[PDB]
């Protein structure tokens, strides 16, 4: 998890003096609990956006937008931490909303919006805001959350992200599988610009069997920096895939196979 | 000691999360788990996500449950911050806890 | 070395109210011992997954299938000023708690 | 729509003081707005309660139970309305709790009961709680609306409740059909009422009518009022026709011409 | 003597912007006129069932059936203080509005 | 005419209500019913509980649906008492509505 950039974080609206903050996940209010406390966030809604920075690289980025209520509680609203929690390792990014002057007026619903979380690809985050002052002991909850799951880089938008993009997702290996006598199997593919080893797994299964009677493994080493995209070829079902070992997926990466009948 | 100082300006050590390098394992693993949120006000941190392994065993090439194999929990010990009742002379406690953090298969004795 | 309050408000009263899996795992993972005199707890056990690939019943590498760390934020302390068994900072580490094996996403042409 | 008594209705707990008003269910907030509105009320729950009256008539309340939220609007909380509607017909029956304090403190959920709403069997009503002041055009609802069932008089403390043997819920007529060569024998209510026999005779397996005919019993004096009545019909002369249904209406002053009516049949073997 | 908004709070200042079914029914209803001179609307067609049961096919009177009225509590205007022409007071008043053909309610023994 | 006065402390002529005399005919009439919530905040009443006709036709002797004989609604035109918004020359305005209160049966033309 991290923040799109270091840049000033434009969080106030005509008619409300706000500051964006660092947040470790733990809060005063937590450790002090007061007495009157505001109420919880309404219309919670976490969409993907897409966002360049400056330097050219384009990342996905979860766009939170919310609103309050009605009742008076408002006038005991101090902020809200708005809180990004991974699902699978257990990591947290907070960013804590300070509101420097009151908010006293109904007369225009109120809608805050943040879009500076970085997400990752194929990931399923839990999207929280935390109104401060936090609750009492044995309170109401007065927080909000929901559920953010982010697609892979098949999604036709995601395909052209940074991160989707460092993991070879444009990749097109250009497989060609040729039959060669005495049994053999010339399978030809390209190569994409990082200098890492690949795998070709060539397995022999049966004409109609879900077994295998032959198993084999093929190291390409890495390929020089002049011969980044350049083509490499090495020489009864015959199923040869291509696993490759980006820095992004060190053995997790998208395969790419080809099959042969009998 | 009985009694320590905490401050709780918690440093963030983890600072090399800018590369991309995991993904969701719930659902490709041969020992898939759904994911269990356990939440406490009094306690930071507040939500845990935890692991409860789908099956009783494991899946196999064919995608049909063999139960040869066992699907085992990957069990942790975290310390939590707990936020004492106001009788408690001291306001927080440190405990740990167990949480699984997500399943394994194994061949069992 | 701190023992009692003072006006800085994140400085709080803390009480201190304190295995063949990775060798039978199909995605076996050796356990790597980190010790920092200076952290509690003193000695975490990293998990470092054995093989690239999974082992399949013939005890031989699987190639088809990805074995990959299962890894987990966790909060730790550390003495602050270094060396006072009683003053800490809580701390944000990862850690990698274990390994699965997961089937990898193949795409055919 | 009533209210079971007069009297006065406390609602005072420790730590707070208020009066239970009459109110109209118009309010004063939504005539004249104002913008500081509480927030809506909390587990709103609506229970079916039985209480006596001095005269010991047991009649049906409708006992209301809500909370409040935990959040600061308590400061501006100035009190509830408490409303029951009648769905068939629009009928509109509210109360105002009036709030003499400042609820301030937050340190047990403060809970709040009304049991002075009496309900009829049989009924399905809308109960709902608006939180005082009203909210402003255009703004979020701050009120708690849920509706309320009512069952029929054969709910076994429904049907002893003032309401229900009213209209005869503890009346067995009994009826005793001999056939002859009909006579119809039942016990009447001490209602001074006329009744009604139906006689209806249909084919031995068929769903028709090939027989209707009509009998009214006067209203009885109170001489007779627990007393047994035999009425003679007689019957047409045809065959298959042989189903002998004869079905008693009363004319009590609860149900008009609706009451629940006793039936009784004669099969042809 | 009522003109203008004076510090009566609840006495407001309002904007005055204002067949055959009785005689097809199987449950007709006549309707009887209720006038009132210092009522808005002055007259009121109040709805009072033709038979006591319904009418079936052959236009006889069904005694197996009820023919029961729906009413309705509605907000008319009455003058407040009498012959007053733009003075009035809300009131609830409960107007027969229909007759339906219900299925009584029958105890077998 | 175009603006008069009201006076808001509804009086209550439906004093009447000691005599229990209702039930619900939106199942056992011959042409039942749903009813249906109209919930305006800008509006007195607030909550109008109309009716819908559930059927084309209506429920004979036999529990089945007649098609020779209509549903028709009992509408009644009502009045209520609207809150105007805060860019007019006046707080309230009177409005009759058509509202459904029930269902009858009737014979085709
Ligand atoms: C409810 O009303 C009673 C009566 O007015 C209040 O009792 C008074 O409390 C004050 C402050 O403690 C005393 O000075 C008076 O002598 C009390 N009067 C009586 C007659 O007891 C009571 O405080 C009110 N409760 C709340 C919560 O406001
Ligand atoms: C926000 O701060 C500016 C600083 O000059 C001030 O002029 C403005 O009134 C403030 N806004 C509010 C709502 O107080
Ligand atoms: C917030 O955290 C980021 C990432 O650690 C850091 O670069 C930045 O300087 C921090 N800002 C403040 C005000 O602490
Ligand atoms: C690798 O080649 C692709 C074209 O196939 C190009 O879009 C990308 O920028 C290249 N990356 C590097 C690091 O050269
Ligand atoms: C409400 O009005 C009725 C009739 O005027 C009266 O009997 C009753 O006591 C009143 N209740 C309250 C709480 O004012
Ligand atoms: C009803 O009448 C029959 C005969 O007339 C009698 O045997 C029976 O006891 C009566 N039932 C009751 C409850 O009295
Ligand atoms: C009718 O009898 C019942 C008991 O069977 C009794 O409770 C009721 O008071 C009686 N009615 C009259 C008017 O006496
Ligand atoms: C009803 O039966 C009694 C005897 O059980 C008899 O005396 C009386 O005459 C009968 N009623 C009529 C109307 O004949």
């Amino acid at each position: 998890l991290r923040l799109l950039d270091h840049r000033a974080l434009v969080c106030s609206q005509p008619g409300l003096n706000c500051t964006v903050k660092n947040s470790t996940c733990l809060d005063d209010s937590w450790i002090h609990p007061r007495n009157l406390t505001p109420s919880s966030p309404k219309d919670l809604q976490i969409q993907l956006h897409f966002a360049h920075t400056q330097q050219g690289d384009l990342f996905p980025v979860a766009h939170i937008e919310w609103t309050l209520q009605t009742d008076a509680s408002i006038l005991y609203l101090e902020g809200a931490e708005l809180s990004v929690l991974q699902l699978n390792t257990n990591e947290r990014l907070c960013v804590r909303f300070e509101f420097l002057s009151k908010l006293r007026h109904h007369h225009r619903r109120w809608r805050f919006t943040f879009s500076h979380f970085v997400v990752d690809p194929d990931q399923e985050y839990e999207v929280t805001v935390h109104h401060l002052p936090k609750p009492i002991p044995d309170g109401d909850p007065n927080h909000q959350s929901k559920n953010f799951l982010v697609p892979d880089c098949e999604h036709a938008r995601m395909k052209v992200t940074t991160p989707c993009m460092s993991s070879g997702s444009l990749w097109d290996p250009n497989i060609t599988v040729e039959t060669l006598e005495a049994h053999q199997l010339r399978v030809s593919f390209t190569l994409w610009n990082e200098s890492t080893h690949y795998q070709i797994l060539l397995t022999s299964f049966p004409h109609m069997e879900n077994h295998s009677c032959f198993e084999h493994m093929h190291h390409i080493p890495a390929p020089r920096p002049e011969e980044f995209h350049q083509r490499s070829n090495v020489t009864c079902r015959h199923q040869v895939q291509i696993q490759p070992f980006f820095s992004s997926c060190l053995n997790d990466c998208l395969r790419h196979s080809a099959t042969v009948s009998c | 000691p009985r009694t320590v100082m905490v401050n709780l300006n918690i440093h963030n050590r983890n600072t090399n999360t800018n590369p991309k390098r995991s993904s969701d394992y719930y659902n490709r693993s041969t020992s898939p788990w759904n994911l269990h949120r356990n939440e406490d006000p009094e306690r930071y941190p507040s939500v845990i996500w935890e692991a409860k392994c789908r099956h009783l065993g494991c899946i196999n090439a064919d995608g049909n449950v063999d139960y040869h194999m066992n699907s085992v929990p990957i069990q942790q010990e975290i310390l939590v911050l707990r936020r004492e009742p106001p009788h408690c002379p001291n306001s927080f406690r440190l405990e740990k806890i167990l949480v699984s953090v997500g399943c394994t298969c194994v061949t069992p004795i």
